[PDB]
RNA sequence: UAAGGAACUCGGCAAAAUGACCCCGUAACUUCGGGAGAAGGGGUGCUCUUUAGGGUUAACGCCCAGAAGAGCCGCAGUGAAUAGGCCCAAGCGACUGUUUAUCAAAAACACAGGUCUCUGCUAAACCGUAAGGUGAUGUAUAGGGGCUGACGCCUGCCCGGUG
RNA sequence: CAUUAGCUAGUUGGUAAGGUAACGGCUUACCAAGGCAACGAUGCAUAGCCGACCUGAGAGGGUGAUCGGCCACACUGGAACUGAGACACGGUCCAGACUCCUACGGGAGGCAGCAGUAGGGAAUCUUCCGCAAUGGGCGAAAGCCUGACGGAGCAACGCCGCGUGAGUGAUGAAGGUCUUCGGAUCGUAAAACUCUGUUAUUAGGGAAGAACAUAUGUGUAAGUAACUGUGCACAUCUUGACGGUACCUAAUCAGAAAGCCACGGCUAACUACGUGCCAGCAGCCGCGGUAAUACGUAGGUGGCAAGCGUUAUCCGGAAUUAUUGGGCGUAAAGCGCGCGUAGGCGGUUUUUUAAGUCUGAUGUGAAAGCCCACGGCUCAACCGUGGAGGGUCAUUGGAAACUGGAAAACUUGAGUGCAGAAGAGGAAAGUGGAAUUCCAUGUGUAGCGGUGAAAUGCGCAGAGAUAUGGAGGAACACCAGUGGCGAAGGCGACUUUCUGGUCUGUAACUGACGCUGAUGUGCGAAAGCGUGGGGAUCAAACAGGAUUAGAUACCCUGGUAGUCCACGCCGUAAACGAUGAGUGCUAAGUGUUAGGGGGGCCCCUUAGUGCUGCAGCUAACGCAUUAAGCACUCCGCCUGGGGAGUACGACCGCAAGGUUGAAACUCAAAGGAAUUGACGGGGACCCGCACAAGCGGUGGAGCAUGUGGUUUAAUUCGAAGCAACGCG
RNA sequence: GCCGUCGAAGGUGGGACAAAUGAUUGGGGUGAAGUCGUAACAAGGUAGCCGUAUCGGAAGGUGCGGCUGGAUCACCUCCUU
């Protein structure tokens, strides 16, 4: 535009939509009202342990969990790995990530943390998939 | 309505520049006369006539080219304009081109160019670039 | 009339409660008029100080009203009589009005507004056997009859039958 | 944040009085009606502010941990007392909510001081030592207090530095992994000899931080009658939490000291095995369906390394809000068009001013930070010094070109005057001709009408046709054109009356009076609505009759609103040149409309309207003096596709509905132009036993054969449209 | 000691705003190659699109106005060589 229409109308830039809403959302107990936070992971409750079905393109049987955060927030999350001692009220550390087939998978669930266990038999890549050193 | 008569000069002299014309007349103005004359110092015009006519005289510019037809000025642009004026000091006088070109700069010694516009320590507002 | 306050009852029937004046506040909803006194709060006695106001005027004086203070007294000061209970929501009817004098006042009847139809003027329609009238000393923007019933949005399909 | 537009009533000013350290509606009376607001009053939400920190080339964007400056607060809320200073964190009174004691009348408490506990959380530490130094309170001082502070404890939380070994040594042992079975690779890696002690262990030394204060003496100065005493000058004595801690010196040992992630492309690093669209991986492109360098594992490789990855958030890359540094013909984007207010911008000359602009000088922009230099820790991190830098800064000189202000002057811009020109520009009222429909008659006889074929339908109660006449409504053939006029929408029969705009020429007048234009205010095709008229034609819808498998559609027959008029309302269109307005410049050629001047013709020229076409622009198509080129001013608009022009709110409207206008959620595309094919019930030209003329055959029966199916002990396996089925 | 001006907390009342929840009810998005038609892209079976109104199980059709972001065809009109 002119400089006089900037001058009367600055530029506006686009807001970022930040992916893992969940995450940036505190609770507040006493006051009963929800907070910002912007926290790396959050704590939760699994509700429902199960299996869902991918997109289209993929064909596998993907375990997932309904988790229900620190917050008053329920959201699904996924469980990198083979095995997983999960069911309900189960407590797990979900952190962010979200998974391209599962449509309404937006977490992912730490492996080898606070009650759930790491992957077996894992041996290259533990820092992920939990599993401490063998031997 | 007219709004830049200098802007209306350098883009006439762009024009003519572009389809290599010999010669051209825009009506005269004191500001537009001294930008004509530094032109012709500065080697990028051939020749300055000024014709005495009732009503704002006339300004003849002839157009100097080179040997393969290359033509001397090879651009033009207005730079302090009157939706936003643009103003200089000494220490931050442009550099058109690493000097092969000039700004001509309007002082209060005069409308001169940027080079020895900090030769004297002068600013003032930076008219158009040359190159 | 102790305490309780619709537990009575088919139903708050009856009774109780508000009520005057002054000041402040007043929502949804609306056809923009209203709703509305909506709701909901506060004051009113007496004496003194003070001192605006305009009314008749020659002025005294006579009337009728204001404001600010300082007191006084009772349980209570529109100290008696007279003077709206209110709010939320459904039907029904637009409304003011009119009806069974003497068991029914309403949701029934009117209504303003619509529509259909008839009627050309000795009009149609009506009272009379007729003469005479009404309609009207009116003339299709008038008159009679049917139906519906402010306003807003609308009013589908069927002409076999019957008129 | 405007989907927060009107906010206040001590409010705003004045006059008095009071009281405040002090001015002041600070408070109270009385006057007046004032005050703020699209330059965003008010309201809502959020937030301590800054030096500074992160990021970026910069412009900018994000942030407000530790350190320093300011502010505010001390369980929540009011108040004052003492005091120089408080309306007071470890002070007082009251109220409240809690927690505790009570002989029930009454009492006590406040870690957002340092530790520490419970709770919340993904997450953040010792209930330590000392006043040895620096600072603070009190005291003449010695001293006392100091959870300030100086130090220790814990945490890879970060930055920096050093390690975990080196020289020679077969890139051959033995072992893994592949293998083309020959070998290759781990690999100088390993033994193997020498070698060091950074580290570690033990066993001896062992700083600085210490300057003091006081006390003691010694002189000096001032004041002294004099002395004490005080200030100053000197030298003596003293003391350390850290701490026997840095650090150094001897022996001793390669011994006690590496892991994490990747290896499909972006992007450095490939093989084998297991699995087989499963298990699983994934930031995107995507991988995985018996031969995955993409999944899991094993070797190897590569990147870092006491760290390595993942997640969370910010900047960058993103020119993806484009001031630097983007666009609006077709990709998103020019408001449907005028008239116009604020604002923004503005023709030439002279004089002046100096607000901007430029150039100095002062004061300040604390310190600590960034950068540069220098010095000290063995280096570095770190520390300390000195510069530098940092402002829309304030005061004060100087310059006068530009922008701004003031005073003069000028016509080209813009307008007015005069002489001409054309026009379906608009409004009102009249006047016509052709045609359609209907009605009345005369003639007239069996059909009319319609389709691809029909039929419904109108007729025999005389239709259609033909002739005459009448009634009524609507629109104006020929003229008529890349013609004209209008801002756009739009405007065609003729006449008259009002009335708008435009063009040409002249140069008589004014001397910038101009452009654009948010809000605003008007106009604005059709359709639609209200009221009252009118109603010929055509007709949404509605009825039929057909076509189809169905046909609430195209075809036919009728037919209502509407189509017309007068008032209002509506305010939308592919309202398009899909192209904002103004100004100037930049090759040509050739038309047409309306004028002008020169020599029917030629030349020149002004304003429109067209078609080709240069430079130039564009992704291309294309535009091109009627730009989409080159420039300047102003406004409107856009920031991936859906959700969605949908909520919701507001405003407008009788209604229909119009304007403004999101989000949750979802995908990695959506889209423009052009290219190659393929499809077209999509046409023109040709060919072909494709059609026609045909002569001249099957599908009915019995048998044979191959199949399918059934059945069987098995009825062996393949062929399944043309191109399997007397096929192998 | 009394009372009186201000005065926190408290009480009463009518409004404003914001969240949560509510029988039931609307459209959207996703999915399992579920059923009826075939509306647009080829003149897409009847050019399309825009505005508007009225009807229809549904895409839509039709009525009026406008555009080419339409074929072929009959030719304009210029250009053109």
């Amino acid at each position: 535009p002119t400089i006089n229409q900037l001058v009367r109308k600055p530029r506006q830039s686009k807001i970022k939509k930040s992916d893992s809403p969940a995450l940036n959302k505190g609770f507040n107990s006493k006051k009963k009202k929800f907070t910002d936070l912007n926290s790396p992971q959050k704590r939760g409750v699994c509700t429902r342990v199960g299996t869902m079905t991918p997109k289209k393109p993929n064909s596998a049987l993907r375990k997932y969990a309904r988790v229900r955060l620190s917050n008053n927030i329920e959201i699904n999350a996924y469980i990198p790995g083979i095995g997983h001692n999960l069911q309900e009220h189960s407590v797990v550390l979900v952190r962010g990530g979200r998974v391209k087939d599962l449509p309404g998978v937006r977490y992912h669930i730490v492996r080898g943390a606070l009650d759930t266990s790491g992957v077996d038999g894992r041996r290259q890549g533990r820092s992920l998939y939990g599993t401490k050193k063998p031997k | 309505t007219m709004t830049d008569p200098i802007a209306d000069m350098l883009t006439r002299v762009r024009n003519a520049n572009m389809v290599r014309h010999e010669k051209l007349e825009l009506p005269a103005s004191n500001i537009k006369k001294e930008i004509a004359e530094i032109l012709k110092s500065e080697g990028f015009i051939k020749n300055v006539e000024y014709v005495e006519d009732d009503k704002q005289g006339v300004l003849r510019l002839f157009l100097k080219y080179g040997q393969n037809d290359e033509r001397v000025i090879t651009g033009l642009k207005r730079i302090s304009k009157p939706g936003l004026r643009v103003y200089a000091k000494a220490s931050e006088m442009p550099k058109v081109l690493n000097g092969l070109g000039i700004a001509l700069v309007s002082t209060s010694e005069g409308v001169i160019t940027d080079k020895e516009a900090r030769k004297r320590n002068v600013g003032g507002e930076i008219i158009a670039y040359v190159w």
